[PDB]
């Protein structure tokens, strides 16, 4: 996890777990205790740069995407609607898996491609209610989350996206 | 600075009776108690009028906890151990040492989480897929912080009620220098 | 005893 | 000679070996364990992609031989194999032939097993359905 | 049992990697050169 | 109730029916079964329960629930439990129950 | 091994009742009444898990609970139980349950 | 509890009994008479277990 | 012929390497059979234990240590010191390994 960090092409923590079996307990506890020990070794004997923060979610929507086989502008959109939805507290809490996976998924219906929720959430090994959940939270605020060349030329409108 | 204190949710004490006690003899007679070996080597025993639960071992050695006071405390130990003396069991009120008071409190505003794992990396870990908040474990007073997005701070392992006051009243300006907005 | 685990062909 | 083993060689060394068997027998020890247990892991079709390149990132698109010379890149396709994973057991009574049995586990899957690299201007690339306009269109000389 | 470690993809895509980009075919030689491009003819 | 009375000639019917080997393994007459029978008959209907054919310490009249219990959790004040082949008596009434169902709030 | 809880119940207690009595009139042994009891725990363990369908919901206030010996003890107070139909307001009701898992 | 909890000298096998004996014999710092034994197990008249001591 | 896949690139590789979906399938979970099953013992008085032993000698005059453990269903800490008192290991014999009541009162 550390050596993917450091490359900029971080993976998650359940990406990881697909391969090596360590429940999330003794993985966590392991990386706190090794990000100590290499910092103990920067200052005494760099490591870490803006990429070591947790969360990160922009490195992960391209590959989600790729997952789900989109194309390269619902991805740039996507990554678009993921930067600007930190700026709401109901959902900057929120795991930045949810944030970009919910993210995707707003898009995904904004140029509407015929993919349902239910198999993005089995793609994503994310919770279904959990991408409907979150996707209530990010209709509120659309017109902050959608690029706006995108919606200036007309290759996409607000009204395409489903309100509850 | 900050004119809010924060409050105290729990306080784990310990105390010891100086005899050997009979788990099974203490499960049968006591009001409310849940002896099961199998689990754990204690029985576990509550009561209601300081809402305190007690983990009494077969050792004399007893681990109350749930007392929102340190004095609250101190009366549900002395209640258990009166209980235990009306059973019959050799038991005198003796060493009483809280081991650990957390605090809870809020700021009243959002903090940028982000933030706080950035300028400060050497106390704080920030991991939000696995829990949704910041862990600063503060080295003096040596006190553990959770964190939260929400502007909810959480306050553990101070041994007395001054350095959960140090504590908070030591954060409260690098948490407001990260307000969001 | 076995080795408790072989190959068939 | 490179379409004839894409398209049937492939296929048949898959089926030589498909079939890998673990025996785990009695191992009498007590009574309660008598069970003996056979998993076996079967090798069905085999099937190919056409050529595609994953990034460090883990974003997985299609390779055209253009980009592959510019960026050293190898041009390849990937190979997916059925495998199907069967379980029996069998009650080992002593000094007996065994009758093992289905235990209702055959779990039914693509599971990747590689690369191949392509030849150009063959079955599996993507310049043998392209005209010669199209090869004009993708850098490549007619 | 996790199939995605019993299968190791790296063996075949390596081996046929390996024998292509030199010429040794195991794991013979020159059984692979680079494509002489001076002229058409070459 | 018609399920506990049923339930109970029942029982009454078991044990006098399984208990006849064992009584002749003692060499004790048949006519004591019919005497066991009579007895205890004549006690459930004197019982009256339902119609038949016929501080900090531990210190009929008594509301009493004898049961299985398959699982009991409690949430920081709340208790359920989840209980399976019991027979309880209320009120000089007696009910029996395949399952029940505990929700208890420990003030 | 079945358990004795039963023999709190009126059924129990009423063939505790007629047992002893047959005791004190000598016309039967001690033991075989011990014979009789453990036969007994098996048919009122075998009628009840076999022979009944119907479920009943207590709720109220725990006055006082406890475990030992796989063998809990509740003491609800205040409590409305429903059979099935009609309500039922107690008083008191303890409660003593074994657990379902019988132990060998 | 604890007179409850004393078992009953009748052990399952003569065996356990002598081995009861022999580990309180040793814990004493000098010998003991039969009477002490006595004391200790009840058996007041001549048990096996005593003569397999011997 | 051989099957050639039209899907998406992408999306075939989505069940391969570091995925976000977990494997579902009950195959050789051998690790999870036998690891499921656990539970702790809690020491018995000696008084009980020794007796048992001593029946159970009587049975067999020889006791392998697996086999005990499983029959008394007690920790092997305490169910060694009890063990040693009353028994002995034969190591260097035939019967290695195996335990057997010591001659003191097996001669009786």
């Amino acid at each position: 996890l550390i050596g993917c960090r450091r490359a900029e092409v971080a993976r998650t923590f359940k990406e990881i777990q697909s391969l090596i079996h360590v429940k999330t307990k003794e993985f966590g506890k392991t990386l706190n205790i090794m990000k100590n020990i290499l910092r103990g070794k920067s200052e005494d004997g760099k490591i870490d740069t803006d990429n070591m923060s947790g969360a990160q979610n922009l490195t992960y929507i391209p590959r989600f995407c790729s997952h789900l086989g989109l194309p390269m502008q619902v991805t740039t959109s996507a990554e678009y609607t993921a930067k600007k939805c930190k700026e709401i507290k109901e959902i900057a809490g929120k795991s930045p898996i949810t944030i970009a996976v919910v993210s995707i998924y707003l898009n995904i219906l904004l140029f509407q491609i015929p993919i349902t929720a239910a198999k993005v959430g089995q793609t994503l090994q994310v919770t279904e209610g959990t991408i409907k959940s979150g996707y209530k939270i990010l209709y509120e605020h659309r017109d902050k989350l959608v690029d706006p060349q995108l919606i200036a030329n007309g290759v996409v409108s607000l009204d395409n996206l489903p309100g509850v | 600075t900050s004119g809010i204190v924060p409050t105290l949710q729990n306080i784990v004490a310990t105390v010891t009776l100086g005899c050997r006690l009979d788990l099974k003899t203490v499960a049968l007679h006591a009001r409310n108690a849940e002896y099961n070996p199998k689990r754990f080597a204690a029985v576990i025993m509550r009561i209601r009028e300081p809402k305190t639960t007690a983990l009494i071992f077969a050792s004399g050695k007893m681990v109350v906890t749930g007392a929102k006071s340190e004095d609250d405390s101190k009366l549900a130990s002395r209640k258990y151990a009166r209980i235990i003396q009306k059973i019959g069991f050799a038991a005198k009120f003796t060493d009483f040492k809280i081991q650990n008071i957390v605090g809870s409190c809020d700021v009243k505003f959002p903090i940028r989480l982000e933030g706080l794992a950035f300028s400060h990396g050497t106390f704080s870990s920030y991991e939000p897929e696995l829990f949704p908040g910041l862990i600063y474990r503060m080295v003096k007073p040596k006190i553990v912080l959770l964190i939260f997005v929400s502007g909810k701070i959480v306050l553990t392992g101070a041994k007395q009620r001054e350095e959960i006051y140090q504590a908070f009243e030591a954060i409260y300006p690098v948490l407001s220098e990260f307000r969001k907005m | 005893l076995r080795r408790k685990t072989r190959q068939l062909k | 000679s490179f379409n004839q083993f894409v398209d049937y060689t492939l296929q048949d060394i898959i089926c030589e070996d498909s079939t890998l068997i673990l025996e785990q027998l009695a191992q009498h020890t007590t009574e309660s364990d008598n069970i003996s247990r056979k998993y076996e892991i079967s090798f069905g079709k085999i099937y190919v992609t056409k050529p595609m390149v994953n990034e460090s990132d883990g974003v997985t698109h299609a390779l055209y031989p253009q980009e592959a010379r510019l960026r050293n890149l190898t041009y390849s396709s990937g190979l997916f194999v059925d495998v199907k994973k069967r379980t029996y057991e069998a009650i080992d009574v002593p000094g007996r032939e065994l009758k093992y049995e289905l235990i209702a586990e055959e779990s039914e899957g693509k599971v990747f097993i590689g690369r191949l690299p392509i030849m150009l201007r063959s079955k599996n690339c993507y310049l043998s359905e392209a005209t010669e306009s199209d090869l004009y269109k993708l850098k490549e000389c007619p | 049992f996790n199939m995605k470690l019993a299968i190791n993809a790296k063996t075949i895509t390596s081996g046929l990697k390996y024998a292509l980009a030199t010429g040794n075919w195991g794991e013979r030689a020159g059984v692979s050169q680079v494509l002489n491009r001076y002229t058409y003819s070459s | 109730n018609a399920e506990a009375s049923r339930v109970y000639e029942i029982i009454v019917e078991s044990v006098v029916n399984e208990v006849r080997e064992d009584f002749e393994n003692a060499g004790i007459d048949e006519q004591t079964l019919q005497d066991l029978k009579n007895i205890w008959q004549k006690k459930l209907t004197e019982t009256k329960v339902t119609t038949f054919s016929w501080d900090y310490l531990i210190s009929p009249d008594e509301n009493l629930m004898l049961c299985l219990y398959d699982k009991v959790t409690r949430t920081k004040a709340r208790w359920k439990c989840s209980l399976k082949d019991g027979v309880v008596t209320i009120n000089r009434n007696d009910y029996t129950f395949q399952k029940a169902q505990v929700e208890a709030e420990w003030v | 091994g079945y358990y004795e809880l039963y023999r709190r119940s009126t059924i129990g207690n009423s063939l505790v009742d007629a047992l002893d009595t047959l005791i004190s009139d000598g016309r039967i042994e001690a033991s075989l009444a011990m014979r009789v009891l453990e036969t007994f725990d098996k048919v009122v363990a075998e009628t009840l898990k076999d022979n009944t369908q119907s479920k009943l919901t207590v709720k109220g206030n725990l006055d006082t609970y406890g475990f030992c010996d796989d063998v809990w003890t509740f003491i609800v107070k205040n409590c409305q139980v429903t059979v099935e139909q009609s309500v039922i307001s107690v008083d008191k009701l303890r409660i003593v349950a074994c657990n379902s898992k019988k132990s060998e | 509890a604890l007179q409850a909890n004393q078992t009953d000298i009748s052990k399952s096998h003569d065996s356990s009994k002598l081995l009861w004996a022999t580990e309180y014999i040793q814990k004493k710092g000098k010998p003991v008479l039969v009477n002490e034994l006595l004391d200790y197990l009840s058996m007041k008249k001549d048990d096996k277990v005593i003569e397999l001591l011997k | 012929r051989i099957t050639t896949l039209d899907e998406t690139v992408g999306v075939t590789m989505s069940h391969t390497g570091m995925s976000m979906r977990s494997d579902n399938s009950n195959f050789l979970k051998v690790g999870r059979e036998k690891a499921k099953s656990n539970i702790k013992s809690i020491r018995m008085p000696k008084k009980e234990i020794l007796d048992y032993l001593f029946k159970l000698f009587d049975e067999y005059d020889y006791w392998s240590l697996k086999g005990l453990k499983e029959r008394t269903r007690q920790p092997e800490a305490h169910l060694k010191e009890c063990l040693d008192k009353v028994a002995t290991l034969v190591k260097k014999g035939p019967y290695a390994f195996k335990y057997t009541l010591r001659p003191e009162y097996k001669k009786l």
